[PDB]
């Protein structure tokens, strides 16, 4: 099935320049549709940037505020680029690759990627520390227990967490991150399990530092 | 029915 | 240029009820109106194109209407899976800046069965304290409506060094989850005994504690 995947987001110093890549699978850059970019600052709304035509007339069309800082190009039959120069912290956002299918001559963004996060910042990257979350050792064991991992003190976002290499998904709660005063983010992931359900292992991955941490967690 | 953009989505031009 | 304006910035209704969002266009858009649903953390989901044409898999109870300047999305038989922000989008095909304009978004909150939270407190792992800071994690799991968290160290109200974050409403039962995290220096932490998380839901409270020496 058709799928989009954005690529290239990360840290960038203010004024530095970034190039993001979008990659389509399951369909090809014909004509009759556009490839578009949309950004969304954290908690803020959807803000269109620009499109580019599928037919070989690679017509590029930008929003008023956008041209001169952003540029969209067909880097291959299957990859589209957007290149940007940061200025303000408001350039920090999630960047979405979308497809306007133009169905029946109406606007129709019927395909979206997961988006890639650009962080405008002067700060140094930092990989997270991972600590086990287990109930107090001085408690009495129950037939049922909730364990977890605290993923503390990292930059930039994101971090991803899975349990038992994605084998364990029932009863998993992974909380949205929070920015600390230091500028580093934190989040927790918890999983509820039968006290007999073997070891449980959280898998923490922080691509920006090429890090993966596995922490096997047990009670008390 | 047809939408008021069928020409634009066909050409990429306007 | 073309500006879209979604009117009620937020809105609530019960499961099985009905809610209405409106979106205002600057000019005559001639029914060129798309809707999207976005839950926090996820990409937008295409719902409707051309004021009312349902994309496949989108159930019928999403009624888009309107003409000219005023369009309406009407969600009926509301379900917890509808908890999200909805965006209108339209286009004028004459200028470079009007190929796309998004509305500002409307939050939709769904009221389900009230469920009282279960509270867990997680004392710091044995290796945290040797780093100079200690982070205590408390969770209020699977609850509706919202709760209030309160902290107490040896009986004293704590308000600093606390961050909270709430999971968005669960698609199946509308419930929230909350983590409340308390951070202190290792020296602050070793100078106290009893750490307390207090989660309040109206007239009910659940309180979990540990004593540092025992964990």
């Amino acid at each position: 099935q058709e799928q989009l995947v954005e690529s290239g987001g990360g840290l960038v110093k203010p004024g530095g320049t970034l190039t993001l890549t979008c990659t389509a699978s399951g369909f090809s850059f014909s004509s009759g549709f556009f490839m578009c970019w949309v950004r969304q600052a954290p908690g803020k709304g959807l803000e269109w940037i620009g499109c580019i035509y599928g037919g070989s007339n690679d017509n590029t069309y930008y929003a008023n505020w956008a041209k001169g800082r952003f540029t969209i190009s067909k880097t291959s039959s299957t990859t589209v680029t957007l290149q940007m120069t940061s200025r303000t912290a408001a350039d920090t956002a999630t960047y979405f690759c979308a497809r306007d299918a133009g169905t029946s001559g109406y606007i129709a963004y019927n395909l979206w990627g997961p988006g890639t996060l650009v962080t405008v910042s002067s700060g140094q990257p930092k990989a997270p520390s991972v600590f086990p979350l287990a109930p107090c050792c001085g408690d009495t064991p129950s037939s049922t227990v909730t364990l977890g991992c605290l993923v503390k003190g990292y930059l930039p976002e994101p971090v991803t967490v899975t349990w038992n290499s994605g084998t364990l998904t029932n009863g998993v709660r992974t909380f949205p991150s929070v920015r600390q005063s230091s500028g580093l983010y934190s989040l927790s992931s918890v999983v509820s399990v039968t006290s007999s359900s073997q070891p449980v292992t959280c898998n923490v991955a922080h691509p920006a530092t090429n890090t993966k941490v596995d922490k096997t967690v047990a009670p008390s | 029915h047809i939408g008021p953009g069928r020409a634009f989505y066909t050409t990429g031009e306007i | 240029a073309l500006v879209m304006t979604q009117t009620p910035s937020s809105v609530s209704a019960a499961v099985g009820g009905t809610v209405t969002i409106n979106c205002q266009a600057s000019e005559d858009i001639q029914r060129n109106l798309a809707w999207y649903q976005q839950k926090p953390g996820q990409r937008p989901k295409f719902l409707i194109y051309g004021v009312s044409n349902l994309e496949s898999g989108v159930p019928s109870r999403f009624k888009g209407s309107g003409s000219g300047t005023e369009y309406t999305l009407t969600i009926s038989d509301l379900e917890c899976d509808d908890a999200a922000t909805y965006y209108c989008q339209s286009a004028l095909y004459t200028s470079a800046t009007d190929i796309c304009a998004f509305g500002g978004g409307t939050e939709v909150v769904v009221k389900g069965d009230p469920v009282a939270p279960t509270v867990l407190i997680f004392p710091p792992a044995a290796d945290q304290v040797a780093t100079g800071t200690v982070t205590i994690v408390c969770v209020a799991n699977k609850y509706f409506p919202d709760v209030t968290v309160t902290w107490e160290v040896d009986g004293t109200t704590q308000t600093t060094g606390i961050e909270n974050s709430k999971t968005p409403q669960n698609s199946a039962d509308c419930t929230y989850n909350l983590s409340s995290t308390l951070t202190l220096t290792s020296t602050q932490y070793n100078s106290h005994k009893e750490y307390t998380c207090k989660v309040t839901q109206g007239t009910t409270s659940v309180v979990q504690s540990f004593n540092r020496g025992d964990c």
